[PDB]
């Protein structure tokens, strides 16, 4: 009764047969399981300039 | 180990044309200066007392 199970940007069709974008892993082709990215930042160092 | 900046090309300092195994400026010209930091090209790029 949906055509987007999981709530992602592509239809269980797209994800099930892989038709959408070929960087997606392919754990995410199955219709349970988001493609969906989890983006975050890290700090590696803190420069001051003294004004 | 520091990065001073990273700069996106603005008007100034984009190349139009780019061929396979071609050059911007081209074989014979001069380089390009990469010389400002802000999105219209009006600010200049800064370095400390320390750098």
């Amino acid at each position: 009764l949906e055509s987007n199970t999981a709530g992602d940007p592509y239809t269980d069709y797209e994800k099930a047969s892989g038709s959408f974008d070929k960087a997606i892993k392919t754990e995410a082709r199955d219709p349970l399981v988001a493609a969906y990215p989890i983006v975050g930042v890290g700090m590696e160092k803190l420069i001051i300039s003294t004004n | 180990g520091d990065t001073l900046s990273t700069i996106k090309a603005q008007e100034n300092q984009i190349g139009n044309n780019l061929s396979p195994g071609d050059t911007y400026p081209k074989k014979g010209l001069s380089p390009l200066a990469l010389n400002t930091m802000d999105q219209f090209s009006s600010r200049l790029i800064p370095i400390n007392y320390d750098q």
